[PDB]
């Protein structure tokens, strides 16, 4: 009952909850390890994926939880911001349900104060970006997407990415109808052994697997026939019935014989037409591989079905479900197949110069350690998913973050509380007080006092000065220290900043997720 | 904070463990698989790698390990105790207000000056006051030294440098070098092989015949069985003839008769293989001068192949016949009152075996790993031509530098960085209790002359005393102490930044 | 029962950290005070450290030591109660780590003994004599400190000069060349002429009273004057009406006789005795008062005589109670009237005209003008001072540092430790000053560091010494500019009785209750 | 640890818990339930809480800090706990979740006193010290509902002669100046008289004594009597003895003589000739009041009597009885004599004008009065609004919170009223921005209004020693870090 505080459990229950997510954004902050139900560790810094892995049978943190994953598809940025402002307006409105304040005027305002917040994001833009989808240009949106992850290394890890964006966006102009950049186009491997320095930008996919063939690598003539097989090679048969049967030992020299002179009759019919490549989706026979190695053609093998869809936009191969029918409009052609050593390991690279444009990248990635491998692999994925947010839809638009947007928000947020009269005065106070959890948090996971900085980021944002227009800068954020003498400085001077497209869809799910959690004074449950 | 003090506990408790395993006077830790095997080693990649803990941070230390073993080999244990030992020096910090987060900021500063001390104090030097056979064979003393085999370690040496220089200084690794047991016999006896040797686990019947003095056997691997008996299957065969009774005991002699008359046109004189040979070919084989042993090891067979070129086929019918080898010289000992078989002379071997005889099977043990640690001395000589002083000496001066770099130093990374240089001071430690030498006295005793100026200042192994490693010929590689910061600063970093641990159960 | 072994040591050293743990918020001036209640239930509260010990009920072998020790400090010197129990027990919180380390408890209290001896010479290259004395002054700032807390810490910049040069010229020998600071100089009086910035200096002492007629004239015998202070009335008083004026009439007599040319009667000088005091110019005093004319017989070298019990001899005793004084001159005060007396033989004592806004103020500013005075007495009366604030602590932290390996013998652990424990004091004072401990505490290693490799050459450049920490304004200043000093015979006592009260406690490893 | 920080907001919290509802004119009544079996229905504050029984120790440091105030002042006693109470839930999860050092808030609440003390002096009005009339709706705060409202109109007649006699004003920049210096111990102390009349009671200044004459026969009209003031009485230190001690009074030839102690029968006949009444049985006490209104130097022994005694400025020697009891009349000083019709009505009146007094030297102390019924309180809290942004430190964070304990007193006053809280508190703040701070709160409605029209007004001196002790009790609670026991 409301008497024993019911919407205080639910609050305190996630307000326990609350400070794990306060501690991952940041490079500074800290990360939680997460046995997995498979018995192997699993730790990443993006909280989407950690809240897959955790059961919590709480439907007040699922609200949560389904909120995140607003964050985690739609956008490629925003997932621990999301955590940190929806739990924050609870324990905000504490003070509220203490006074006997109905959870209606605290609903409505922060409605009222959401439109009031996404009205002044317009007046916060200053610069715009033109998309020119140069390699230095893209390092200005990539870097503060890969930061707040195995901080040291952003320097290296931004080259790689800025070099496979421009590789999967085809040169057009004038038209932005037809969608360009593609999430599942770019694949990271992984492979341990060797360093950072010695990571580069490949165009296509590169394969791990063994050749499983004397033939390690074709020549250096374009256009190379590639041919993908769906059903695996074997003997022969008929599509209606034909069922191989054992009765009599008299058919059993019939069933070895059979089955090397009909293999070699399909190969040879396909190394007729100049095909160097045959690449067989499923298990590959023992006769089979003696074959092409007299014939010249390189043996692949892709076990996993889900790279095949997008094979076909690469080379231009179809996958035929017959066998020994080599069509010449489900050939493919690429211009270099090479191996080369990855990792310490003799691998077979799959790559091309410059015709047949793709849109297929590999960013290859080499290290000792095998975990921290993983957050790298993973931190491309949301980093190259903040390109789909750079189209039309407010994709040039742009804020100064790490706490620079934060609290200069503040200042206008109060100004609005004294000009719109009601009850609503109590509810817009509270409502900038709740964005101050952001630089407080930057503060403590990088060691600095919570006495030091906050006092000088609002002596910073405030100043006297006789004119209408702003001076000075506004710029100023949240800064990590730990060098230089005292104070903070300019986050633009490291191209750091939060785009706009990430912060304005933020607000909109931030809302949304503490409403139903303050909506629900009652919940029924049954034991489990 | 709870869960964080408890992962300092969880470091202790595996640091504690490689505590006595440090040094080759360190002590030997026992630890009893679930597969009931005993094992007993000083190593600490092996003795990480069958702990198995659930712990996450402990299996932090326990897959840091593996790293220093793959891309280096050697210092596995070292760098456990160093990256543990800094959970220790940050518990009191923790208490006090100070977060761990500027605590792993002061490592990196300090790790990055002190892999640039390092190559300092590196120093290149290959003909210099040395010659080519006596550099290597001063550095396998060293290892040697303080052990039941110092009155014997003269014969030792030669045998240990002949083992190196048999391979080509470009490609060289321990598993190269096969070391087999012979129970019995005096040390001071065994000699070096060029060749390959097994341990000959054949007991059955044929001896006297095949003797030790070959000219040029031909070496054949085997994959199939050549012996014509089923062990598996079987078959019912009744007749009710009573002559026939007779003629039905006679026949199956012929079918195997057709593929091993092919083996007899091959003409090869040594037959080995992964299964173990029936005792029905151990006559003719000794009027054709052909040699043929059962029941060896899967692992031994495959330095045949590296050493004759030979290879493996299935069936006698498509054997090819430039795939048979040729040594120049055959011996084989039966001292033991076991019969040993070996191989010399082969000029295309990739791989060697050296004997070791002793008066006890586990007295030899002892002997066969303290011969590995000088072997990896020796390996890394000609690998890597930059070497720093050890023994204490390089350990020491690390600690020291970081003293006069914290001064010009404000804030909190001041008393961090003192405390990374002190926590440097437990792997002298350990090296001097493991060695029953008092810690303390030689502790206030070696910063004595270390402020003198000269950095080279190390720990004496075999008298207690202050001094100069230099003369003691104690040589380490300058990569593994490189590595060594740099891997316990990364398995640090990772425990201090995770406050809560959670795992699920499945 | 009985408790032995390692079980017992590790519970005497918890008892003594539960009990220092409590003190710890008393340290210093800015520090917190707390409530001691009882089985009545009755309180108190009071920021002073010296009376928590003796009221605190704790019952603890150990705990009985600490009341004796704050009863030591408090009947040697009174400063220090709450830092002699802190260092006591740091020493027993280090020593949990050393038993771990098999060190034997002899060589940890002989390792301490050693150092605690070695520690006394290193003072001596600290302290030092009074210097800075020109181009500057370095006392102005000790009292500013105390006088902050009142209204009249906003003139005390003009007011400081004004105090110094009084306190230097009242400095004697006292008994057998002493050369200390008497605490009775300085005599207060209230008047106020003008605004708070005109407040002027008196070198000298100065009297309060009339000049009573004024046809006489201010100035006279310039080059000597005796004073005679008696405070025998010329004017007839109650036990033959004018035979007590015939009585008084002689006594008249024996002035002009005498020599004194001034005359100072506490009841007042009748019309009579007044004219002849003025063919004579012998300037005459009515309303003396008695307190003033006690320290008067001591700086002009008189006595004061109320009446005449010797005999039947009545006379002013000539040349007996006649004072030394080189020159008196009165100059216009505006609206007020005193008179000045100075170059006297040996007088130890000055004067000072207080002025403010009303009497009303100058009245408070009376009493409180000898709180504020008992800071710069006490520091300037002992010979021998040293600056405070940390400066000892960190100074001896750097000696330990090198002495330590001059040593071993499993000493260099424990005088490192040693020196290591003395940082817990400013680093408690940091905790209420509200600034990070670790901040205050390593950045003042990182400059006494540097600054005694170029000591010992006795040549130095950007190298200086005295590097202090200021609680007030959460910075790192010079204490000697800042006001900051403690004796050194109050450092001594601290480290000595520190120390030995932490030896009876770790020679007992076994406690027998019965 | 930090849980003595904890215990000592608690304590504070349970202390001010139960006078939540006892401030203001609505206050309820309450009942305590003693373990005898008895019960105290008063509705009085001060007076419940030094029966409560506490635990804690910081709680008695509440009760003695509000004795204090309960003896300069009638009212105001819960608004001093309740302001420094809510100080204390503001800043608690400062002190703890915000890790803010203690002395930082401390000397925040110094520096946001001086502030205070500054809106108070701006909003105060000035007000006629002279005036009789506007003095009447002053002190009506401690008239009204008290059984001296129908005699409320004679009650401020005897309230302002006495202060307004007293009072001395002696300005001047040389020794400091007091106000108006008034003294209510010696001068404005009072004596409950039997008898007489309500309205026709009247300011006496002298000294007043109910004893009667000590002889049958005597004269019941003297013109100009003159008070002669001794030590030892007339006895034996034995005829000769007694009649000596009189020739020294004797040689003035007074025609009145007051003894402190009793006096002997030897003594009466020996007086009786010399024309001079003897009266005995004179209180020590009242012997200092008695030399200021005649002038005769107090002296031990009689044969020291100096002649410097004066008689003048007596006004009558009437012994008529009044309500069965013979008098005494002698009207720098006044005595304030109040009739009525038994002893239980007069001593009502005792401590209500006493309490009357007491709020009428406030106005007169200072000349300036605040708006009432949470009024002040309010307005402070919008200054405090402002001077938050141009402070720019550490310290704006705990003087933020100052504004949260300034509106509970408003919001007080609101949960007695029976209106919603947040409603009423939202309007409220709007309305002292444009309203120059007139709009305060009614009681007996409860609607929102401004105090123009019914001029509730309270002098400063209260408003300015509420807010200054409650600063001193809030941080003194926060002083203490740690608590221990035993002896």
């Amino acid at each position: 009952s409301n008497a024993d505080g019911q919407i205080i459990k639910s609050i305190a229950a996630i307000r326990e909850l609350h400070q794990m997510c306060l501690t991952s954004m940041g490079p500074c902050g800290r990360n939680k390890i997460i046995v997995n139900h498979l018995g192997k560790i699993i730790i990443t810094n993006d909280a989407a994926t950690m809240l897959r892995e955790l059961d919590i049978v709480h439907p007040a943190v699922k609200v949560l939880v389904m909120a995140t994953e607003q964050q985690k598809i739609d956008m490629g940025d925003g997932t621990n911001l999301v955590m940190i402002l929806a739990g924050e307006l609870l324990n905000v409105s504490e003070k509220l349900i203490s006074m006997g304040l109905s959870a209606v005027e605290i609903i409505q305002g922060y409605n009222m104060a959401r439109k009031f917040t996404l009205k002044e994001l317009d007046e916060m833009v200053v610069g715009e970006i033109t998309d020119k989808n140069d390699k230095n240009e893209l390092l200005k949106m990539i870097k503060p997407v890969i930061s707040s992850k195995k901080y040291g290394s952003e320097d290296i890890l931004s080259e790689l990415v800025s070099e496979a964006v421009s590789h999967v966006l085809p040169v057009a102009q004038q038209a932005g109808e037809i969608p360009y950049f593609n999430v599942d186009s770019i694949r990271v491997v992984k492979i341990m052994g060797g360093s950072l320095s010695n990571s580069t930008v490949i165009k296509g996919m590169v394969f791990n697997r063994e050749p499983e063939g004397h033939v390690k690598s074709l020549s250096e003539d374009k256009k190379h026939k590639v041919a993908v097989f769906t059903c695996p090679l074997d003997i022969a048969n008929t599509e209606t019935k034909g069922t191989v049967l054992l009765h009599n030992a008299q058919e059993m020299l019939d069933f070895s014989k059979g089955e090397e002179k009909q293999i070699d009759a399909m190969m040879k019919e396909i190394a007729d037409m100049g095909v160097e490549c045959i690449v067989a989706g499923a298990g590959v026979g023992e006769l089979a591989l003696h074959y092409l190695n007299r014939y010249g053609i390189l043996v692949l093998k892709v076990p996993s079905k889900f790279e095949l869809r997008r094979l076909c936009r690469v080379c231009g191969a179809t996958p035929l479900p017959r066998l020994g029918a080599p069509t010449p409009e489900e050939l493919g052609l690429v211009e270099t197949v090479k191996t080369m050593e990855i990792g310490g390991d003799r691998v077979t690279v799959f790559k091309q110069e410059q015709g047949e444009i793709s849109r297929t990248s590999t960013i290859i990635l080499r290290g000792a350690t095998q975990n921290n491998l993983d957050d790298i692999e993973r931190a491309i994925d949301d980093g190259v998913a903040a390109v789909k947010g750079l189209m039309k839809p407010s994709g040039g638009k742009l804020l100064p973050g790490a706490g620079a947007t934060e609290i200069e928000l503040i200042s206008r947020i109060t100004k609005y509380g004294e000009r719109t009269p009601g009850l609503l005065q109590l509810a817009i106070k509270q409502f900038a007080v709740a964005f101050e959890v952001v630089p407080r948090t930057l503060a403590e996971t990088a060691g600095l006092d919570v006495n030091e900085v906050l006092p000088n980021l609002y002596a910073a944002h405030n100043v006297t000065e006789p004119g209408a227009v702003k001076t000075d800068h506004l710029y100023k954020g949240v800064d990590i220290d730990g060098e230089s003498d005292e104070g903070v400085k300019d986050i633009r001077e490291e191209n750091i900043y939060d785009m706009l497209a990430t912060k304005k869809f933020a607000i909109n799910v931030a809302t949304e997720a503490a409403t139903t959690v303050l909506s629900i004074d009652q919940i029924i449950m049954a034991k489990k | 904070k709870g869960q964080i003090i408890s992962n300092i506990n969880a470091c202790v408790a595996v640091q504690e463990a490689l505590k006595p395993t440090l040094g080759p006077l360190g002590s030997d830790i026992l630890i009893v698989t679930s597969n009931q095997k005993t094992t007993i080693s000083n190593d600490g990649a092996t003795i990480l790698k069958l702990l198995d803990v659930v712990h996450p941070a402990a299996k932090t230390l326990v897959d840091i390990s593996r790293a220093q073993d793959a891309e280096v080999g050697d210092g596995t244990t070292s760098v456990t105790i160093l990256a543990g030992e800094l959970m220790k020096e940050a518990k009191p910090f923790l208490e006090e207000g100070i977060s761990s987060h500027l605590i792993m900021k002061g490592y990196r500063k300090a790790v990055s000056l002190a892999v640039e001390k390092i190559n300092e104090l590196a120093v290149d030097i290959t003909s210099e006051k040395s010659s080519g056979r006596e550099l290597l064979e001063r550095c396998a003393r060293t290892a040697m030294s303080s052990k039941l085999i110092h009155n014997n370690a003269d014969f030792f040496v030669k045998m240990c440098v002949d083992a190196v220089l048999s391979l080509d200084r470009n490609d060289l690794d321990d598993k190269l070098i096969g070391i087999k047991k012979i129970p019995g016999g005096a040390m001071e006896e065994s000699l070096f092989i060029n060749g390959v040797a097994f341990k000959k686990t054949f007991s059955y019947a044929g001896f006297e015949q095949q003797p030790k003095k070959f000219n040029n056997p031909k070496i054949l691997s085997l994959n199939v069985e050549l012996e014509l008996k089923a062990e598996k299957d079987n078959a019912e065969v009744r007749v009710e003839h009573v002559e026939d009774y007779q003629a039905i005991v006679d026949a199956e002699w012929q079918l195997i008769f057709e593929k091993l008359r092919q083996v007899e046109e091959t003409g090869a004189n040594i037959v080995l293989s992964k299964l173990p040979i029936g005792d029905l070919a151990t006559q003719f084989f000794a009027d054709r001068n052909i040699f043929c042993a059962g029941r060896v090891s899967a692992d031994d067979m495959n330095r045949v192949i590296q050493a004759v070129g030979g290879s493996i086929q299935s069936t006698t019918s498509d054997i090819k016949p430039e795939h048979l080898g040729t040594c120049a010289l055959f011996e084989e000992m039966q001292i033991g009152s076991e019969r040993y078989n070996l191989f010399q002379g082969c000029p295309q071997a990739k791989t060697c075996t050296l004997l070791l005889r002793g008066g006890a099977e586990q007295v030899i043990a002892e002997v066969e790993r303290s011969l590995h640690d000088a072997i990896m001395i020796v390996k890394r000589a000609l690998q890597n031509k930059l070497i720093v002083a050890g023994g204490g000496a390089t350990e020491m001066e690390v600690s020291k530098c970081l003293r006069d770099y914290s001064k010009t130093i404000a804030g909190k990374q001041q008393m961090i960085i003192n405390a990374f240089a002190k926590a440097l001071e437990v792997i002298p430690r350990q090296l001097c209790e493991n060695a029953g030498f008092d810690a303390i006295e030689i502790l206030n005793k070696l910063r004595l002359a270390h402020s003198k100026g000269e950095k080279w200042y190390g720990v004496v192994f075999e008298t207690e005393n202050i001094g100069d490693n230099f003369a003691k010929f104690v040589w380490e590689p300058a990569l593994v102490k490189i590595n060594a910061l740099n891997s316990a600063t990364e398995a640090t970093n990772l425990i201090l930044s995770v406050d809560e641990t959670i795992t699920n159960k499945g | 029962e009985k408790i032995s072994g390692d079980d017992i040591r590790n519970q005497n050293v918890l008892a003594t950290m539960a009990v220092a743990n409590v003190v710890k918020s008393s340290l210093g001036p800015v520090g917190l005070d707390k409530m001691l209640v009882d089985d009545i239930g009755d309180f108190t509260v009071t920021n002073d450290g010296a009376t928590i010990l003796s009221l605190l009920d704790v019952q603890h072998p150990a705990g009985k030591i600490l009341v004796e020790l704050a009863q030591q400090q408090d009947r040697e010197i009174g400063d220090g109660t709450t830092s002699v129990v802190i260092i006591a027990s740091e020493l027993l919180k280090r020593a949990n780590e050393l038993v771990k380390n098999k060190i034997h408890p002899t060589t940890i209290i002989t390792g301490f003994r050693v150092a605690l001896r070695e520690a006394i010479r290193f003072i001596n290259e600290v302290l030092s004599t009074s210097v800075d004395t020109l181009g500057k002054e370095t006392l102005i700032n000790i009292a500013k400190t105390s006088m902050s807390s009142k209204i009249i810490g906003a003139d005390s910049d003009f007011f400081s000069n004004m105090v110094v040069d009084a306190l230097l010229a009242v400095k004697t020998q006292n008994s057998k060349g002493e050369i200390k600071y008497p605490v009775k100089a300085v005599n207060v009086l209230k008047a106020h002429g003008k605004s708070a910035t005109e407040s002027l200096l008196v070198p000298g002492y100065a009297l309060n009273c009339t000049v009573a007629s004024q046809a006489m004239p201010k100035r006279i015998a310039g080059g000597n004057v005796k004073i005679a202070c008696l405070d025998l009335n010329l004017q007839k008083a109650r036990m033959i009406r004018k035979r007590e004026a015939g009585i008084v009439l002689e006594r008249v007599k024996k002035i002009i006789d005498a020599g004194a040319q001034v005359v100072l009667t506490t009841k007042g000088i009748d019309d009579l005795c007044l004219k002849e005091f003025v063919e004579a110019k012998i300037m005459g005093v009515r309303r003396c008062k008695k307190e003033d004319l006690r320290r008067i017989a001591r700086a002009t070298g008189a006595t004061l005589v109320s009446s005449m019990s010797n005999l039947e001899g009545e006379e002013t005793f000539e040349s007996s109670y006649l004072g030394l004084c080189d020159e008196v001159v009165q100059a216009k005060f505006s609206d007020d009237e005193c008179i000045l007396i100075k170059g006297t033989s040996k007088h130890s004592s000055s004067s000072i005209i207080l002025r403010g806004a009303n009497d009303y103020s100058l009245d408070e500013m009376e009493r409180s003008l000898h709180d504020s005075l008992s800071v710069v007495k006490r520091t300037l009366e002992s010979g021998n001072v040293v600056p405070g604030g940390g400066c000892v602590e960190a100074a001896l932290n750097i000696y330990l540092d090198n002495f330590a390996t001059t040593v071993g013998s499993r000493e260099q652990l424990a005088i490192a430790e040693f020196a290591a424990a003395l940082l817990i004091i400013p680093k408690t004072l940091a905790v209420n000053a509200a600034k990070d401990s670790s901040e205050l505490v390593a950045k003042l290693r990182s400059y006494h560091a540097a600054s005694q490799m170029a000591k010992p050459e006795d040549v130095k450049r950007r190298s200086y010494r005295n590097y202090g920490l200021d609680l007030i304004r959460g910075k790192i200043v010079d204490e000697i500019h800042a006001g900051v000093l403690e004796p050194t015979i109050s450092k001594v006592k601290s480290l000595k009785s520190a120390l030995e009260a932490c030896v009876a406690i770790l020679r007992i490893d076994t406690m027998i209750t019965v | 640890g930090r849980q003595a920080q904890i215990s000592n907001i608690t304590a504070a919290k349970a202390v001010a818990d139960v006078i939540r509802t006892c401030l203001g004119p609505k206050a309820m009544l309450k009942m305590l339930l003693d373990p005898m079996g008895g019960l105290v229905l008063t509705n009085d504050g001060h007076a419940i809480l030094r029966e409560i029984d506490v635990a804690h120790p910081a709680a008695k440091s509440m009760l003695e800090l509000s004795r204090t105030q309960d003896e300069e002042v009638g009212d105001g006693t819960t608004t001093v706990i309740i302001l420094a109470g809510e100080i204390l839930a503001q800043c608690a999860p400062y002190l703890i979740e915000k890790n803010i050092h203690p002395v930082i808030i401390i000397q925040a609440l110094k520096k946001a006193l001086t502030d205070a003390l500054e809106v108070i002096k701006q909003v105060s009005k000035p007000v006629d010290v002279e005036n009789d009339a506007a003095m009447k709706k002053l002190i009506q705060a401690s008239i009204g509902t008290k059984y001296v409202i129908h005699w409320s109109e004679k009650m401020c007649e005897l309230a302002l002669d006495a202060v307004k006699t007293v009072r001395k004003d002696l300005g001047q920049t040389v020794e400091g100046e007091p106000n108006f210096e008034i003294d209510i111990k010696r001068y404005v102390r009072v004596e409950k008289i039997p008898g007489g009349d309500v309205l026709d009671s009247r300011v006496l200044k002298g000294v007043l004594l109910n004893k009667d004459v000590v002889h049958p026969k005597m004269s019941r009209h003297i013109e100009n009597p003159r008070v002669v003031l001794l030590d030892c009485p007339l006895e034996y230190k034995e005829e000769e003895q007694v009649q000596l001690m009189c020739e020294q009074i004797l040689a003035v030839r007074p025609t009145l003589v007051i003894t402190e102690k009793g006096v002997s029968d030897l003594a009466q006949h020996y007086l009786l000739k010399g024309g001079c009444s003897v009266l005995r049985r004179v209180k020590k006490s009242d012997n200092n009041r008695i030399a200021r209104v005649t002038g005769a130097t107090i002296v031990n022994r009689v044969e020291d009597l100096k002649e410097s005694d004066v008689g003048t400025n007596c006004g009558l020697f009437k012994v008529e009885m009044i309500g069965d009891e013979y008098f005494s009349f002698l009207d720098k000083a006044c005595t304030i004599m109040l009739r009525g019709g038994s002893k239980d009505i007069l001593n009502e009146i005792d401590r209500n004008l006493q309490d009357a007094m007491a709020v009428a030297r406030n106005v007169m102390l200072s000349p300036s009065l605040s708006p009432g019924g949470g009024a002040t309180e309010m307005a402070v809290s919008v200054k405090l609004a402002e001077k938050a942004k141009q402070l720019e430190g550490i310290q704006q964070w705990p003087y933020q919170a100052v504004a949260d304990a300034m509106e509970c007193i408003p919001r007080t006053l609101i949960q007695n009223a029976g209106g919603d809280p947040i409603r009423l508190l939202s309007q409220l703040r709007a309305k002292h921005a444009q309203g120059n701070f007139t709009t305060g709160i009614d009681g007996d409605k409860g609607k929102i209004v401004d105090m123009v029209s019914y001029g509730i007004w309270e002098p400063e001196v209260i408003k300015q020693q509420s807010v200054k002790t409650a600063i001193e009790s809030a941080c003194l609670l926060l002083r203490v870090d740690d608590i221990v026991s035993g002896v």
